[PDB]
């Protein structure tokens, strides 16, 4: 059986980096080399383990989380990073055996006039904690305080990416996807060829 | 709950506002630019409109956050750049009259003309007319008839305008805690809140002066010679003693001397450097020319230029049906999107008019990551300035011979080097006293000093003491002299022509001195150091986050604007003109009018 890798990185749309999606892989043989004569990677980075040694080791569970960001904050996507991703909308732990894919998309995610349709959050009141999800649209009084319209002080807290065709490579809109396995005493789940 | 802490927020939720709609303006100029329609002006000014909206509202929201209870300079300083309240202080009905009185100047100055008597058909505009028989002429009388008809046909009608525009600019300026509208125009150098840093808005006035002090030997003799050689034009025309008629200095004013450079060559039988000829030769194109110019900026250790440069700069003409604007422009829409607009033909001008707009580029690109409001220089004298030293270094014949443009057999002898340092310093040096008399007299009315009575005699009074240039025919009260130019009666400010010419022979020195040149200043290239160009990024990269004395320092070593580097430069034709006017008397008398 082949692996769901058109599947994964082959989907119509994908989903906003403060709603990301993960999904769990069921029994197969991991076979990458069908999607090198489609795309290359721009970022191809593994933690925990060597990325020419996948094909002699089996998992225990692999997980595949999805999601969109700008080109610079894709450094962000790292054990120990800080910022406003990694704070406020995807935090990963510091002890983390997986492999992070990134990949350029603005042929298709960019436009003229500008597309409006990813959003992410910029004011929390704590920082998050490793592999959490908040789906809240409160209105954010700096101070702790009560207010019931938008107006002065009282911000929501989500605000839309700008994507422009002709932006620079800085602000070009990239798709990330992050691979986690664990390795307990489980029967095995994901094997290479 | 501090101020500090909420002031945080809105600062960002503003710089992410302020990068897109800035983005949206930016490229509909552009589309408008480079291509003439009128629905590209439709949507320029609806853009223009929603961006002048958001940022007045913005700026309604901002004083509530009370600047004394701020430590942080940063926040501090971007504060009180979007805190100004401008000329919405004003009633309605005064904001509209000026505005009214703003608009009615610009029309009439951009359309006025004036003919001769006899043909009151062909009646010549300012530009292409005028300027062409001020700029090439060689009758006393036409040149006359020219200067006294411009400025008895649009000065008159501007006289009584100006003077309500002086009134109510005084207002708005005493309704922003200012003394008068010269102390707001002043208040752009000013900084304070830093120890060992500061700088006071009347300080510069007294500087300006002291360097002028130094300055006024070397333009003397300058202006000793260029009579003597005007005698011989004008046989029976300008005294040996006195003052230099204003209607003989190559353009309309008297702002620039390049004109007269025919009139008075050292040595003409010497043909000046020129390398168009070569470049034709060598089937050169545009293309080339900016990448020669990529090349000579990355020698120096600064980086190159992206992709989106290369796929949307228009570097040629389109020709064909459509028009665009041909002044050399560098934008910087944001979002990491950098252009170069200019019109580019195969000649040796815009082969140095490209290293301009690259430095400018360049500078531009170094200051990308800090925030919104601080994406400038650090006063309005160091853009330029930047641009300016990269055209000189790109201009001598080192650099030329390196690039295999110019015959290796070629040796420089002393005479093409004194006709390139006098042709330079016809532009350089003769535009400072008239900058410098010009915002003196404007700072002066403006201050009260000057009654309205005694205008027109004050102007001509500084103009025979400071620039030394005489009127030929008497003026009454009645006219305007001075608003007879664009800045003038644009509403510009006149002195970062002053401390730009400071400030980029200040740089150039500095840089030559780490890159191990000997010999005279004005044969120095930076190419292949590397130091410089470290040096130069220190500097560039800061932006506005710091005083404008620490950028200085980072560079040349000293907190305040120095003129002993202009004078190291020019030394050699100093001693020359030192030389040949032992017989020629130097100074003027302001007793000698032409009309006496
Ligand atoms: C800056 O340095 C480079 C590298 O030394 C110079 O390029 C060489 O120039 C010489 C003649 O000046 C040529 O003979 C070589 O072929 C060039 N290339 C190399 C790799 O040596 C360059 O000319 C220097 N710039 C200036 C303005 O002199
Ligand atoms: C210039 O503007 C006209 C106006 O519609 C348009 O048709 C034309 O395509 C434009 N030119 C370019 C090169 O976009
Ligand atoms: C001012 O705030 C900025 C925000 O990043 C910080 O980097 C800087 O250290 C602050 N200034 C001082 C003096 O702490
Ligand atoms: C002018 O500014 C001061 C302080 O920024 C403010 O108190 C005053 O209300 C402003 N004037 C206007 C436009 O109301
Ligand atoms: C600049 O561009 C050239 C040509 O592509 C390249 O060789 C060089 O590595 C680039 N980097 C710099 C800043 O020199
Ligand atoms: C140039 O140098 C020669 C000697 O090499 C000298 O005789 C001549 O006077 C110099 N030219 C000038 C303008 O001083």
């Amino acid at each position: 059986n082949l692996c769901p890798f058109g599947e994964v990185f082959n989907a119509t749309k994908f989903p906003s980096v403060y709603a990301w999606e993960r999904k769990r892989i069921s029994n197969c043989v991991a076979d990458y080399s069908v999607l090198y004569n489609s795309t290359s990677f721009s970022t191809f980075k593994c933690y925990g383990v060597s990325a020419t040694k996948l094909n002699d080791l089996c998992f225990s569970n692999v997980y595949a989380d999805s999601f969109v960001v700008k080109g610079d904050d894709v450094r962000q996507i790292a054990p120990g990073q800080t910022g406003v991703i990694a704070d406020y909308n995807y935090k990963l732990p510091d002890d983390f055996l997986g492999c992070v894919l990134a990949w350029n998309t603005n042929s298709k995610d960019s436009s003229i006039a500008g597309n409006y349709n990813y959003l992410y959050r910029w004011v929390r009141r704590s920082k998050l904690n490793p592999y959490e999800r908040d789906l809240s649209n409160d209105i954010y009084s700096p101070g702790g305080q009560s207010c019931s319209a938008v107006g002065p002080n009282c911000y929501n807290p989500l605000r839309p990416y700008g994507f422009f065709t002709t932006a620079g490579v800085g602000h070009q809109p990239y798709r990330v996807v992050v691979l986690s396995f664990e390795l307990l005493n489980a029967p095995a789940t994901v094997c290479g060829p | 709950s501090t101020i500090e802490e909420q002031a945080k927020t809105f600062l960002d939720k503003f710089n992410h506002e302020a990068e897109d709609l800035f983005y949206q303006s930016s490229l509909a100029s552009w589309n408008y630019n480079t291509n003439i329609t009128e629905e590209n002006v439709q949507n320029m000014n609806n853009a223009g409109d929603k961006w002048s909206a958001f940022l007045k509202e913005q700026s309604t929201l901002a004083q509530m956050y009370p600047l004394q209870e701020i430590q942080n300079l940063t926040v501090k300083l971007q504060l009180q750049a979007l805190q100004q309240n401008g000329s919405s202080v004003l009633s309605e009905d005064k904001s509209k009259r000026l505005n009214t009185i703003l608009n009615t100047m610009s029309t009439i100055y951009s359309t006025g003309k004036v003919c001769n008597p006899d043909n009151p058909q062909e009646c010549l505009l300012l530009e292409p007319g005028l300027n062409e028989i001020m700029a090439n002429s060689l009758d006393y009388n036409e040149r006359l008839w020219a200067w006294e008809s411009w400025r008895s046909e649009v000065g008159k009608q501007l006289r009584p305008l100006y003077e309500e525009y002086v009134v109510l600019k005084n207002e708005m300026a005493r309704a922003n805690h200012y003394e008068d509208y010269g102390d707001y125009w002043r208040g752009d150098y000013e900084v304070n809140g830093v120890d060992g840093y500061d700088y006071s808005r009347g300080q510069l006035i007294e500087d300006v002066e002291h360097t002028f002090e130094e300055i006024k030997p070397l333009y003397e003799h300058l202006h000793a010679y260029v009579r003597a050689k005007l005698m011989n034009a004008y046989p029976s025309y300008i005294s040996p003693i006195g003052c230099l008629p204003a209607h003989l200095l190559g353009d309309m004013w008297g702002r620039f001397w390049t004109n007269l450079y025919s009139l008075t060559v050292p040595f003409g039988q010497k043909p000046n450097i020129d390398v168009t000829d070569a470049m034709v030769d060598q089937a050169w194109d545009a293309q080339r020319i900016f990448k020669e110019a990529e090349k000579f900026f990355v020698s120096v250790g600064l980086p190159n230029m992206t992709q989106g440069f290369w796929e949307n700069s228009m570097l040629t003409d389109p020709g064909n049906v459509q028009k665009a604007v041909c002044h050399p422009t560098a934008w910087d829409l944001g979002k990491g999107d950098f252009r170069i607009l200019m019109c580019t033909k195969v000649t040796m001008d815009d082969f140095l008019t490209a290293h301009h707009e690259m430095g400018h580029i360049q500078y531009d690109m170094a200051y990308a990551a800090q925030p919104f409001l601080l994406r400038n220089g650090a006063n309005e004298g160091f853009h330029e300035a930047v641009g300016e030293i990269m055209s000189l270094s790109a201009a001598t014949p080192k650099h030329l011979k390196s690039i295999g443009l110019l015959s290796p057999d070629f040796q420089e002898d002393n005479e093409t080097e004194i006709n390139f340092l006098l042709k330079q310093a016809l532009t350089i040096v003769g535009t400072l006293p008239f900058t410098y008399m010009l915002e003196k007299w404007r700072w002066m009315v403006f201050k009260g000093e000057i009654p309205k009575d005694q205008w027109m005699k004050k102007w001509w009074e500084m103009k025979r003491e400071i620039v030394g240039v005489v009127e030929p025919v008497p003026h009454d009260e009645t006219y305007c002299d001075p608003a007879s130019l664009f800045h003038v009666s644009n509403d510009y400010s006149f002195i970062r022509y002053y401390t730009r010419t400071l400030y980029q022979f200040q740089f150039q020195e500095a840089l030559c001195q780490a890159a191990k040149h000997e010999g005279p200043l004005h044969k120095c290239d930076i190419s292949n150091s590397t130091e410089a160009g470290q040096k130069l990024f220190n500097m560039l990269r800061l932006g506005k986050s710091e005083p404008w004395t620490l950028a200085l320092e980072n560079v040349v070593g000293a907190k305040n604007m120095n003129v002993r580097p202009l004078l190291n430069y020019f030394e050699p034709l100093f001693t020359w003109l030192k030389d040949q006017n032992k017989n020629s008397f130097v100074g003027w008398s302001t007793d000698w009018s032409p009309y006496a």
